């Protein structure tokens, strides 16, 4: 804590909430690429769902 | 698809039971603004 927070916040500390399936042991994922949640498709940086 | 919904000072409540909860209809009808879960992935509504 008293090494990298910030009063702001420390906004450089990122993960993933979003994968399409669970990953292999000790695999990387770097990818920003967008995450299509519901059955339409989403080009694009952004949509619903 | 109510005609009327109820006031914030008296929020109107329904029981939903004994009948299966088609989330599809909920979930991939883009006509909603906002739908927001808070204990359970919404794509997993239907697998509960
Ligand atoms: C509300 O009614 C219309 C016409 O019957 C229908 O197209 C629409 O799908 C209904 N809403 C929901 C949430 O299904």
């Amino acid at each position: 804590n008293n090494l990298d927070s910030k009063v702001g916040g420390n906004y450089n500390y990122l993960y993933r909430l979003f994968r399409k399936s669970n990953l292999k042991p000790f695999e990387r994922d770097i990818s920003t690429e967008i995450y299509q949640a519901g059955s339409t498709p989403c080009n694009g940086v952004e949509g619903f769902n | 698809n109510a005609t009327r919904f109820a006031s914030v000072y008296a929020w109107n409540r329904k029981r939903i039971s004994n009948c299966v909860a088609d989330y599809s209809v909920l979930y991939n009808s883009a006509s909603f603004s906002t739908f927001k879960c808070y204990g359970v992935s919404p794509t997993k509504l239907n697998d509960l």
